[PDB]
């Protein structure tokens, strides 16, 4: 199975996203809150990155491919 | 021309809520011409570098310093 290599912001897929949340709305927060949290920890919650980040990616896109990779829980209030 | 009444700040198309409450100018925004863009992907578009500069100015700052 291949769909093509996806381009930048569309990397990751946002079906394989959608699969570790319960709505895109949702999605939206995971990643925001975890990006906060990345950007926090480079200036010094603090934890992370997880994934081994490629330089200057932007903390937002670091946050995107830990849900890409189950690498965070992800609790819904 | 008749004077504005403090009924005239609220009420009309200039009345705050259409004016200013709901719509209102803001920051970061810029505006230009558009051209096709027959090379660009769905999830792209051209942005003029004189306008992606000034939008982004404190960012170039921060990363230049």
């Amino acid at each position: 199975s291949a769909y093509d290599t996806p381009l930048g912001i569309t990397n990751p897929p946002i079906d394989e996203l959608l699969s570790r949340a319960s709505s895109k709305y949702a999605l939206v927060i995971y990643a925001a809150k975890r990006a906060r949290q990345i950007n926090d920890y480079y200036n010094q919650e603090y934890v992370g990155p997880l994934v081994e980040p490629g330089l200057q990616e932007k903390p937002l896109s670091i946050a995107l491919r830990e849900i890409h990779g189950d690498l965070l829980e992800h609790t819904e209030g | 021309r008749p004077l504005k009444s403090l009924s005239d700040l609220l009420k009309g198309k200039q009345g705050r809520f259409r004016q200013n409450l709901l719509g209102k100018r803001v920051d970061y925004s810029g505006r230009s011409v558009i051209v096709v863009g027959p090379q660009l992907k769905l999830h792209q578009c051209g942005l003029p570098k004189l306008m992606a500069l000034e939008l982004f100015k404190p960012f170039v700052m921060k990363r230049l310093v």
